Parts: C-alpha cells; structure tokens; sequence
C-alpha cells in the first residue's frame, strides 16, 4: 500500500521559515510528479509547488521565489523549504502525488495534511 | 457405410440423393488417392446421419470425371441437393478433413 | 460455419455500439471527465461508433447475400464513410499517444503548450485529413483502376469491390495506418526510455546500496504499454500489410482473407472503450450510467 507522511509544520513568527517533508512510502512508477497544495480557512485548495520525476517545477505566484521544492533522489520523499514566511501562508498543506503508470490515466495520492500556522 | 459408384449409379446415388454425399474420385494407380481412404472409412462411421461418403473409381468409370472437371487426384466433391456445394483437392489428414467438413455441413 | 460467422458480427456491432455510447455518454454526463485527453477519446469514439452503425452493418450484408443490394451511389458512399472512419480512429489513437507521452514527461510544459482550443484544431485537423484521403478520392473517383476487370465492378451496381489502383492503396495505407504506426512506436519507446533512464538516476542517487527492480507499477504499466500497441497493432497491421501485396501480386493473397482482415480491423473499434476508458472516474461513470 502507498502512504504519504507529511512533517515539518507547525507554528512560526512571520519573516520566519520551515521546511516540510513528504515520505512516500510504497511502490510509486518511476514517472510522477509529487507536490504541496494547501487550503486556507474557508477556502478552496490551491497548488503550492511540485516537482516531476524529470526535475522539472512548478510554483504558485504567491510563493514564487520564496518557497523552493526539492526531491530525495534516492528515495520518493520531497521538501518544500518555506522562507520569508507571511501570515497568508496560514493552511492545512497536503502533500500529493500523480501517479502515471497507467499511462492513459493518472492515479492520486493525497497525504492526511498538516498544519501550518503563520503569527504576524 | 460407404456407397461404390458407377457411372450410371452416379444420377440416382449422388444426383438424386437425400441430403449431403461426399464423392472421393481416387485411382488404384494414385498413391495419394489412397492415403485417404482409411480416413475417409473413419469418417463414414463419425459423420453418420450428417453424411454419406461415396467412392468412385476412375480407371472403373472414366465417363464421370471430366462433366465436373476434375483435374488432379485424390478430390472430395461435397454434393448437396444435385450440386456441389464445396469442393478439396490433394491429400489430407483426419483433422484438416474434419474441419472442411464442420465447416461446409453445418450450413 | 456460415451460421456461426453471421451471429459474430452482430455481436461486434453490438460490442462497438454499445461500448462507444457508453463512453460519450460518460464524457457529456460527468464535469469530472471533461478533461483535455478525453477531449480526444470523444473523437475517437465518435469514429468507432460511426463504424458500429453505418460501416460494419451494410458491410456484414455484402458478406451475408455476396452482392451490394443498394446501388452504385451508396456502394461509394458507404466506402467513402468506412475509410473516413477507419482513418480517423487510427489518426486518434496516434494523437492520443503524443497527448499521453507529452502529459507524462514533460506534464507542466505540456498544460501551457496544449490549450483546449488548440486541441480542438488538433481533433478538426484529424477530420479534415480523414476526409481528403476517403471522401474527395472516392466520390471524385481519383482511386479507379483503369483495368477492363475492374471498370466491369464500377458499372456493375451489384458489385462494391474496393478494387484501387497503385497510388490511393499505397497513400491511403500510408495516411490511414503506417504513418500513425511508426509515431505511435517512437513515442510510446520514449515513455519506456525516459522510465528506464529514470530508474537509473534512482540506483545512481543511492552510492551504491540499493539496485532497483521491476515493481507492481512497473510491470503494469509494461502490460499497458503492450496492450495499447498489441491489440492495435494486432488489428490492423494484417489487413494493412495485404492492402499493399495487392497493389504488386493481386493474386497472391485470396479475396477471402483480404475481407477476414478487414474485420479484425473493425473490432479494434470495440476494443478501444476497453483500452482507453479505465479510469477511476469512468469505473464510476459507468456504474452511474447503468443505473
Ligand atoms: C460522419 C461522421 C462525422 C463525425 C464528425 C465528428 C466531429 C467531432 C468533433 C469533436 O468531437 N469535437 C471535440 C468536442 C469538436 C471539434
Ligand atoms: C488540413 C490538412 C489538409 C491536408 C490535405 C492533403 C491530404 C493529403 C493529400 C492526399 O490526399 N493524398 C496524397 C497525394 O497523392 C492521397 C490521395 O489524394 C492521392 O494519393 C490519390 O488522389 C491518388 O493516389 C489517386 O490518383
Ligand atoms: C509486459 C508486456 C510487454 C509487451 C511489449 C511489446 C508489445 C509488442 C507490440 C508490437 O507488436 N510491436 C511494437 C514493438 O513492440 C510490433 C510492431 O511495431 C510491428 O510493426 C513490428
Ligand atoms: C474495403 C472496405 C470495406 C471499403 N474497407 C476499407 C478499409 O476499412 C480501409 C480503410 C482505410 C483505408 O485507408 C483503406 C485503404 O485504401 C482501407
Ligand atoms: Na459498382
């Protein structure tokens, strides 16, 4: 079975950092994208960053230059380094990722989630 | 179970006849002619009621051969209400005549 | 056997309705499955589903009563209709591959360059071309053989032979099938090259302590890989090789086999539901759509 096991969270000043990191556990194809969403209270899910199998990226606007993305090149495990830290950063932040091995279709996993809270 | 044909037998027991009669036109001098023949006696008993095979003998009758222009020797003639229905040529085995003959009988 | 041979190509006509209504069905009736690649399934099961009604049907009689009952006019419409939908089938299973290989590979590249819109021109492109090598030919009757055996086939209405000459059999061959083959080979080798050299970079990344194997998803998606190019490959690469020994030896391969051919070609069209419709979302679809 596939699991995802999200750390690195919690509670933060703002102009501050952290670092999550994602483990996926279980047999994922070689080709796949792992990423980060998060959902602010009372609103709708929204990518953060992600990062195919390739090497190749893709952030959000808002956290452009601030947050970097990086992969385990051994392991399926991916790390969202989180600077300069704003209280609109405030969400739950799950950890996912699209699995192609159907080829024709792509399989998701999402992780449980993990809180992040940004104090001004 | 096999009818023996002659050329003036040929119109009541093959032209005339009920249902499916399988013709084998072999020659004592043909070799080919023969490797069927212990095949086709199997397939007298196997194929009772579907149908019924006949044997005639060209160096016997030669006057019915050429009407139906059988060229080479051993051909299966399957005949089906006074014409030929389907039609095999050379030597075979039991389960390459088999499979003509599902074929061809069953509609 | 003739008995047997006319109950089997009511089910493929039942087997190709059925699946491709179920299919466009799905896709109109679910926001979830209105994503871009289905965008190109839907084309190709409208194909696949003009080939169940109108193609197959009116060819399983030829077959039946071994003469064309419904005069010279719908002899060439009717050909015109199955080349059309033949060709634009096989040219969607292609562009479905290049979608697929781009989506997997290049994923993020691949949502900025291919657009709904441009999607769109892609599937019309597809029609168009479909269109030009069956239609504009056959009604105009650029594919004629000037042969005396032939030209009695053309004035005879009882008779709809497909008899071409050397040019359309060839650039119809190339268009509709070998084309689409050879880009649906070397884009399918780079999705198993590029997972290759990605399992490489894994056992590089390790220093030494760990070699990968093949597993669960890999080997599945091995068996994808072969089921997409063995069953289309399978389907139609018999009839298509034929088409072009008939251009040079006609009398090489029987009338009979030519026609067996041509059928296998026309149950890929019910294959296809099953090869591209397994996702989750249409598992769900279909349940839903079966009350
Ligand atoms: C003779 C059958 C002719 C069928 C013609 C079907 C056109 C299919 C168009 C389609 O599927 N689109 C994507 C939606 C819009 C372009
Ligand atoms: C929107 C994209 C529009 C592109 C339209 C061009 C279609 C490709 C050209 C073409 O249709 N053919 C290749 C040209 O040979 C095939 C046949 O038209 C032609 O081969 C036959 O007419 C002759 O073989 C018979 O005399
Ligand atoms: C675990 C299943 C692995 C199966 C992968 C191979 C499937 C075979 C597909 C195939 O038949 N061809 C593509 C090459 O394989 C052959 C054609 O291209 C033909 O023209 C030469
Ligand atoms: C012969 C018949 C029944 C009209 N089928 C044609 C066949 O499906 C076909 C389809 C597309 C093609 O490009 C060709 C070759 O001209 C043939
Ligand atoms: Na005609």
């Amino acid at each position: 079975q596939v699991q995802l096991q999200e750390s690195g969270g919690g509670l933060v000043q703002a102009g501050g950092s952290l670092r999550l990191s994602c483990a996926a556990s279980g047999s994922i194809f070689a080709l796949n994208i792992m990423g980060w969403y998060r959902q602010a209270p009372g609103k709708q899910r929204e990518l953060v960053a992600a990062i195919h199998s390739g090497g190749t990226t893709n952030y959000a606007n808002s956290v452009k230059g601030r947050f970097t993305i990086s992969r385990d090149n051994a392991a399926n495990t991916v790390y969202l380094q989180m600077n300069s830290l704003k209280p609109e950063d405030t969400a739950v932040y799950y950890c996912n990722v699209k699995d192609f091995g159907a080829i024709i279709y792509d399989y998701d996993y999402w992780g449980q989630g993990t809180q992040v809270t940004v104090s001004s | 179970k096999i009818i023996h044909l002659t050329d003036d037998s040929f119109d009541t027991d093959v032209l005339k006849a009920d249902g499916a009669i399988l013709v084998d036109f072999w020659a004592e001098w043909s070799g080919p002619s023969k490797m069927i023949a212990p095949i086709l006696d199997e397939i007298a008993d196997e194929y009772q009621g579907k149908l019924t095979v006949a044997k005639l003998n060209i160096d016997q009758n030669p006057g019915t051969a050429p009407k139906y222009g059988i060229r080479g020797i051993p051909t299966l003639l399957l005949f089906k209400n006074g014409e030929v229905a389907a039609t095999k040529v050379g030597a075979l085995s039991k389960g390459q005549l088999k499979e003509f003959l599902d074929a061809n009988l069953a509609e | 056997a003739a008995k047997v041979m006319s109950l089997l190509m009511a089910l493929v006509v039942l087997l190709i309705v059925a699946g491709n209504v179920l299919v466009i069905a799905a896709i109109g009736s679910t926001q979830r499955l209105q994503t871009l690649t289905n965008l190109f399934i839907t084309s190709l099961a409208c194909a696949d589903l003009v080939v169940g009604l109108l193609v197959v049907p009116f060819g399983a009689t030829l077959v039946v009563r071994g003469t064309w009952l419904w005069g010279s006019f719908l002899c060439e419409l009717w050909t015109s209709l199955d080349v059309l939908c033949v060709t634009a089938s096989i040219e969607t299973l292609c562009v479905i591959a290049i979608d697929r290989y781009l989506a997997i590979t290049s994923p993020f590249r691949y949502q900025s360059l291919m657009t709904r819109a441009r999607a769109k021109v892609i599937i019309c492109t597809v029609w168009a071309i479909s269109a030009l090598v069956s239609f504009l030919p056959i009604m105009m009757h650029w594919w004629r053989d000037e042969d005396p055996q032939a030209l009695k086939c053309y004035q005879d209405p009882g008779c709809c032979d497909f008899v071409t000459n050397r040019a359309y059999a060839i650039a119809s061959s190339i268009i509709s099938f070998y084309i689409p083959l050879l880009i649906m080979i070397f884009v399918y080798l780079r999705v198993y090259r590029e997972a290759k050299e990605q399992i490489r970079k894994i056992d590089r990344a390790s220093k030494r302590k760990t070699s990968r194997v093949m597993a669960m998803k890999e080997h599945k998606a091995l068996k994808t890989l072969g089921i997409i190019m063995g069953v289309f490959t399978l389907c139609w690469l018999p009839f298509f090789l034929v088409n072009i020994v008939n251009v040079f030896n006609r009398d090489l391969v029987p009338d009979w086999l030519f026609v067996a051919f041509n059928w296998l070609g026309y149950a890929n069209s019910a294959m296809n539901p099953i090869i591209y419709c397994r996702s989750p979302d249409f598992r769900k679809a279909f349940k839903r759509l079966l009350a």
